[PDB]
DNA sequence: GGTAATACGGTTATCCACAG
DNA sequence: CTGTGGATAACCGTATTACC
């Protein structure tokens, strides 16, 4: 039994029949033995101990008859990453112990993902025909459960891999697991449906099919790529939503991170506290995000790349603009959905009162797709969205009057306008990004280059170091000293030169051969209707706009319905201030809460709503009985209800609402450019 | 600047003036240079890194003139484990680099523990608690502790050599008895550069560590039988209504709660405690029911906290009986955000039933488990026989 | 001991605040028709309570209790029922004060609850003893 | 030379795309 | 061959008492 990690190894070792069943635990994900050379492939711990533990040799030196076991069962967890491993491993026994695979000795264990409580297991159709707990991994199952449901011969089911049409198998392991992304992506497009989908043999091709498809789809939709609307990946949305639900906002205390992480992993995000804290930290670093979404107290990283305080230390809390990412989430504005567990519902997208995806950016490594979208200036983005609200048909050159190019939080200089255009047109382009520098004439007569902004996502330490590395290797002459002078109130790298040293030469060699100047490649993929799309500035801005339409609309309906309800109650309270002594003597007349409501409804034609309201009143209320205040309430109610009705009804009314709010956000948060542009 | 690990090393590194200040991160507790073989003290990685960084040579080969720095500043987190590291480092300097401590070159840094304040006498005269330097932002660190203008630094000196070799060798010595004596004696359980003798620094510091590690960690309370971590676990679990009669709950949530609301320490320690509390070959009457992998008598590691769910057991219910009905002393927590009980109602005698074990400083504890029945027998007998002698009691509590 | 005591002091104090409130409630049913009317023109909640006190010798506990009664509860006017509650409360307050005053009733309870726990949870011996 | 249990620290290898 | 960021999985140094 091949098992991932030692915690699953525990459940296995304890559930197993110890006479004829072994367990080999595996640290992590297994090496892709179709993507790396036989060099690394043979120098790999897991691989090696796997060859050993099976004892029959790899490659052409493999003997089916020297094999220590009859069956080689891959029992990974039931989840996505489980499936991906079933893949990687299946593509190692195909590429290196093929006779094992061909002879029908590699099987795949089918443990369950869920379980019921009445107070019945779950492999979607018998969980309905028999009348929850999602298993993170094996180690969440108790040993007897593992045994009776998956490890026991008399009871278990097993999928039995067999190579049926050899050549086709070869083709498939090649598309899916090989080095060239292209055919893998075509395969996904052609096969994966992003909307919405004892012993028993399946072919290598089919098994590899389902498992990779499952991995691919989940990892595209639900991990790596952002939503084209709110611009967030699942983990970031879940962080914002859970923190906000817990009242941890900008206007209150800070709060110890590891509580937050514990909750986020308790309620929304079934993965390591590692990934969660990591994401939460990144959201707090003003040199990674252009507009930060989380404020953190304490060591939260730095441009040198030093580790943030481990999560036991650092206080955190939502920023202010994040609130604007979640405004009106309470007014039924956005699609919710059950979490992994079914304890709670969670949002699938946020209202997003500002256009995040273009402002903060996204990056970006999925499977078959990968995204890279630079940040922009909140002002400029809003300006374009607002022009496009009045001008659906707008062309790129025009919009670029408002959206000239990216605005990195790390400043610098961006060269390449035709390519910024190319990328806003198509989603893909290449641009150059160059550091800010002054030249500094020092005492004596020696010049000194002072770098003061560096390229986006460049490690400052690494850089300074790779420059001193140019010095001591005399890759060019000039550099007398290289010294990081950065501090509390600035970023300053002083490259001091010798007397007589071509400063222009040194500078150019530096831009050429170090990361003082790099390329940014746009690759703007986002999830737009459940499938990945490569998009220019237009489907992004459009998508945004229509989102805000839907949000505003559902909001206006929620408020209007609320309003109506209230109006319909006051309409009762007034017409019961009239027949008061009668209604009191009637509730006193009645017998028990239901007879009182039924009687309030029979004897004076109140509704359920109005009945419950009146009967559920308090005695101290009866003191104040002024119908003029109620009438003012009723009136205001009516005017509101009307303007709501107007927003829901009239289109241009709603688009102006959109623009007013947007211009309000812009006014509040507008910050000046940091990245200068050059053509 | 000697700092305790890379988390605090961050803030150190940032908030520092780079022209003259250096930062050496140490990875944990420093080795005790009194208790260890010279084989070990030789091989110890951090020891070597310090002996090179200070660049002067150890002990007998120590040349004061070759000191790369005028001041060697000790900056540990403000809490107790802090003071204990201060202690270990200090004895190392006393031992294998004496004339540095003799010249007054070894200074101790003074970070604040809380805010709105040092100590606990001046804070009461007025609220976050810095559980390690890594949740202090760099500006704060500079202003409060690293700025040669603003800061305050304890300035360690050997003021009477004879009266020093004793204290170090007693508080750090291999032999326990003299330490225990010292503790029983001195520990009561209930300014730009200030100078202080080694005797008094090592004194007050080891006093702090010892007192905390005895009172609030390693030894159990003679009434509910719990060490504090176990107590916050049962209390918090029960507050969230994570009880025996209601569907297990991802431990990894419970632990975040415990760390943020009650137990300001590393997840590791907390989850490990909760799990041991679920293992029925360690506990005679388990207090936590846990679901999934939670170890074996072979010791295979429990599933990590991401995996297993848990709830209180039924009988833990009784350990918590009537807690709501103002039946037990509460106190504020590390935050001053919430109240936690200081001892539980204990509707059975847990200290004898599940036992305890058992390592602090000067004291260790080993009390083996017993039968819940038999202990309850003896308890009832004693209730009607205040003066009961051991031999009669053993007719109920054989062993 | 300390626990059983303080627990008992808690249970008593609660039973008593209740008792007090129910006696109040009974009296309110007696003079019931003008309670309403006195509130009905009494400026506000505050002056409603003030007017209940400075006119009917009510207590603030009974006052806030009355004036914030739900309207649908003016259905239930059953006096004998509230009187039965009054009975049970009195018996409880008795027992509890007994525990607090008789340092022998208390210890007997202690024994009671301890043996209760024994029947609920006792399991057999496991490590055998040899000398 | 070993382990006991509650504390203090930190670290590494994998997949995925896409760049020079 | 390196780094990007959201995922998988492990790993081990130190203190403290105590006893062969
Ligand atoms: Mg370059
Ligand atoms: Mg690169």
């Amino acid at each position: 039994y091949l098992v991932e990690g030692d915690s699953a190894g525990g459940s296995a070792k304890q559930g197993r029949d110890r006479k004829f069943q072994a367990i080999l635990p595996l640290r992590g994900k297994v090496i892709n033995t179709a993507k790396a050379k036989m060099a690394d492939i043979l120098k790999n711990e897991e691989i090696n101990t796997m060859i050993y533990t099976i004892g029959a040799g790899v490659g052409a030196d493999f003997s089916i008859e020297d094999a220590n076991y009859d069956k080689i069962i891959i029992m990974t967890d039931a989840d996505t990453d489980g499936a991906h491993i079933q893949t990687l491993l299946l593509t190692f026994f195909y590429r290196y112990m093929r006779p094992l695979v061909e002879a029908g000795h590699v099987y795949i264990a089918l443990p369950p993902l869920y379980k019921m409580s009445k107070g019945a297991y779950a492999w979607d159709g018998e969980l309905e025909e028999l009348r929850l707990q999602r298993y993170k991994g094996l180690g969440e199952m108790n040993a007897d459960q593992l045994w009776e449901t998956t490890m026991n011969p008399e009871t278990r089911t097993l999928i039995r891999v067999t190579i049926e049409d050899l050549a086709r198998a070869e083709r498939r392991v090649n598309v899916l697991m090989g080095d060239k992304v292209e055919p893998r992506r075509k395969w996904i497009e052609d096969n994966v449906k992003f909307t919405l989908e004892n012993i028993q043999n399946m072919s290598l091709e089919d098994i590899m099919g389902e498992r990779f498809g499952r991995y691919s789809k989940y990892i595209i939709q639900d991990r790596a790529l952002p939503d084209i609307r709110d611009g967030l990946k699942p983990v970031q949305r879940r962080i914002l939503y859970s923190m906000n639900k817990d009242s941890n906002t900008f206007d209150k205390s800070y709060r110890k991170s590891a509580k937050s992480v514990g909750n986020i992993m308790g309620n929304f995000h079934p993965h390591g506290d590692s990934s969660i804290y990591d994401a939460m930290v990144r959201m707090s670093q003003n040199w990674k995000n252009r507009e930060i979404l989380v404020e953190m107290h304490g060591n939260n990283g730095s441009m040198d790349g030093d580790p943030p305080a481990a999560m036991r230390y650092t206080e955190a809390r939502l920023s202010e603009i994040a609130g604007y990412l979640l405004q009106d989430i309470e007014k039924k504005t956005v699609p919710f959905a059950w979490n992994f567990d079914d304890t709670e519902k969670e949002p699938t997208v946020l209202p997003a009162a500002f256009p995040n995806l273009l402002v903060n950016g996204s990056t970006g490594i999925s499977a078959g797709y990968a995204t890279d979208i630079p940040p922009h200036n909140l002002a400029e983005v809003i300006d374009a969205a607002v022009y496009m609200i009045d001008h659906p048909t707008a062309k790129i050159d025009k919009l670029m009057e408002f959206l000239p190019g990216p605005d990195f939080p790390t400043g610098a200089i961006i060269q390449g306008r035709d390519e910024i255009k190319k990328a806003y047109e198509t989603g893909k382009g290449r641009v150059v990004v160059r550091s800010k520098t002054e030249i500094e004439k020092l005492k004596g007569g020696k010049e000194q280059i002072v770098i003061t902004e560096i390229p986006y996502e460049i490690n400052k330490a690494n850089l300074v170091k790779k420059i001193d590395d140019v010095r001591v290797n005399n890759k060019v002459a000039g550099i007398a000293e290289v010294r990081d002078e950065s501090d509390r109130d600035g970023l300053r790298i002083a490259i001091e030169l010798k007397k007589d040293a071509n400063t222009e030469l040194v500078l150019n060699y530096l831009f050429k051969y170090t990361d003082l100047q790099i390329n940014y490649n746009f690759n703007m993929v986002a999830i737009d209707n459940f499938t990945p799309r490569q998009v220019g500035i237009v489907p992004i801005l459009s998508s945004y706009i229509a989102h805000r339409r839907e949000v505003i609309l559902a909001r206006s309906r929620f408020d209007k319905e609320k309003a109506e309800k209230r109006l319909h109650i006051v309409e009762g309270l007034i017409r019961v201030i009239s027949i008061l002594d009668e209604v009191i003597a009637l509730i006193r007349a009645s017998e028990n809460k239901a007879d009182a409501k039924e009687n309030l409804k029979v004897s004076y034609d109140f509704t359920e709503e109005q009945a419950e309201a009146i009967v559920t009143l308090q005695l101290y209320r009866l003191t104040n009985t002024d119908v003029v205040v109620l009438q003012e309430e009723e009136a205001e109610l009516r005017e509101k209800i009307a303007m709501l009705a107007a927003i829901i009804g009239d289109e241009r009314t709603m688009y102006n609402l959109m623009k007013k709010e947007l211009r309000e956000v812009k006014k509040k948060f507008a910050t000046p450019r940091l990245s200068s542009l050059e053509d | 600047y000697l700092v305790e690990g890379d988390s605090a090393g961050g803030s150190a590194k940032q908030g520092r003036d780079r022209k003259f200040q250096a930062i050496l991160p140490l990875r944990g507790k420093v080795i005790n240079t009194a208790k260890a073989k010279m084989a070990d003290i030789l091989k110890n990685e951090e020891i070597n890194t310090m002996i090179y960084t200070i660049g002067a040579g150890v002990g007998a080969d120590f040349s004061i003139e070759d000191a790369n720095y005028d001041k060697i500043i000790i900056m540990t987190d403000a809490d107790t484990d802090g003071a204990h590291i201060q202690t270990l480092l200090l004895t190392f300097f006393y031992r294998y680099m004496r004339p540095l401590v003799e010249a007054g070159h070894v200074y101790i840094a003074l970070p604040p523990l809380y805010k709105m304040a040092w100590t606990d006498g001046e804070l009461e005269e007025l609220l976050q608690r810095y559980k390690g330097l890594g949740e202090m932002n760099a500006d704060q660190l500079w202003e409060t502790t690293m700025n040669p203008e603003t800061r305050t630094l304890i300035r360690v000196t050997i003021e009477d050599l004879a009266r020093a070799e004793r204290r170090v060798n007693v508080l750090m010595g291999d032999k326990v008895e003299p330490r225990r004596k010292w503790i029983e004696d001195n520990v009561k359980f209930t300014s730009n550069i200030q100078n202080m003798s080694l005797e008094d620094i090592m004194g007050e510091r080891f006093g702090r560590y010892s007192k905390y590690i005895i009172q609030d960690r390693a030894l159990p309370d003679i009434r509910d039988g719990l060490k504090p971590v176990q107590r916050r676990i049962l209390y918090s679990m029960n507050k969230d209504s994570n009880t025996f009669d209601k569907s297990y709950r991802k431990s990894a949530k419970s632990v975040g709660n415990i760390m943020g609301n009650f137990h300001p320490h590393g997840d590791s320690s907390i989850y490990d405690a909760m799990v041991r509390m679920s293992q029925n070959w360690k506990n005679r009457e388990i207090l936590v029911e846990m679901h999934g992998n939670n170890g074996s008598m072979d010791g295979d590691p429990p599933a990590a906290m991401r995996y297993t769910e848990a709830r209180l057991s039924e009988i833990a219910g009784y350990l918590l009986q009537d807690i709501e009905k103002k039946t037990v002393p509460f106190a504020w927590n590390f935050d001053d955000t919430e109240k936690e009980p200081t001892v539980l109602p204990a509707a059975f005698p847990n200290l004898l039933v599940n036992g305890s074990t058992g390592i602090s400083a000067g004291y260790a504890t080993d009390i083996p488990p017993h039968n819940l029945a038999e202990v309850i027998d003896a308890a009832v007998y004693m209730i009607d026989h205040p003066t009961a002698k051991i031999d009669k009691l053993m007719e109920f509590l054989p062993g």
